[PDB]
């Protein structure tokens, strides 16, 4: 997701296509007209570059970190792959 | 860092016409005149056919009358 949703103002692409997309996405996820039948999933390696207005508790409320496992997880993974 | 990028704009070439409004009107007028002439020819041809059909009966009647008269005269003569 960090390829089309960087902060608004940075990255002086002189085309002007990198702020219009962010504005459109923000206005579509949560705008004047209300939706109640959608779900959006995002995945990124650089969470510090995402726009701060896209992560507020009304747009992308759940944030999770997936990290290295411990012994009791490595055992489960090995069992899954050797069953 | 002199790496520039661009975006494109489009223009539509004029649609196929601006020669279909001077010969077109003349074509339509000529077609209308030809249609009227064809209708008139239809009427005249029907009238002519009726007149020929009328002529046929008189033709046949005169033929029959002359043949009968000739046969009768020959029969009485001998």
């Amino acid at each position: 997701i960090d390829a089309i949703c960087k902060q608004r103002g940075s990255m002086a692409g002189s085309t002007g296509v990198h702020d219009t997309v962010v504005n459109q996405l923000l206005s579509k996820i949560d705008g004047v007209e209300q939706l109640n039948n959608i779900l959006v999933i995002g995945m990124t390696n650089r969470p510090d570059l995402i726009d701060e207005a896209l992560l507020r508790p009304g747009r992308l409320e759940v944030k999770m970190e997936i990290g290295l496992p411990d012994e009791k997880g490595r055992l489960q993974i090995l069992h899954i792959h050797t069953a | 860092d002199m790496r520039n990028e661009l975006e494109e704009m489009q223009r539509r070439a004029d649609q196929l016409a601006d020669e279909s409004l001077e010969s077109t009107r003349r074509m339509l007028q000529l077609v209308e005149e030809s249609k009227d002439a064809g209708i008139r020819t239809l009427v005249m041809l029907d009238e002519q056919g009726e007149q020929l059909e009328r002529i046929e009966e008189g033709m046949d009647q005169i033929n029959k009358d002359m043949k009968e008269a000739e046969k009768n005269l020959t029969d009485l003569g001998k």
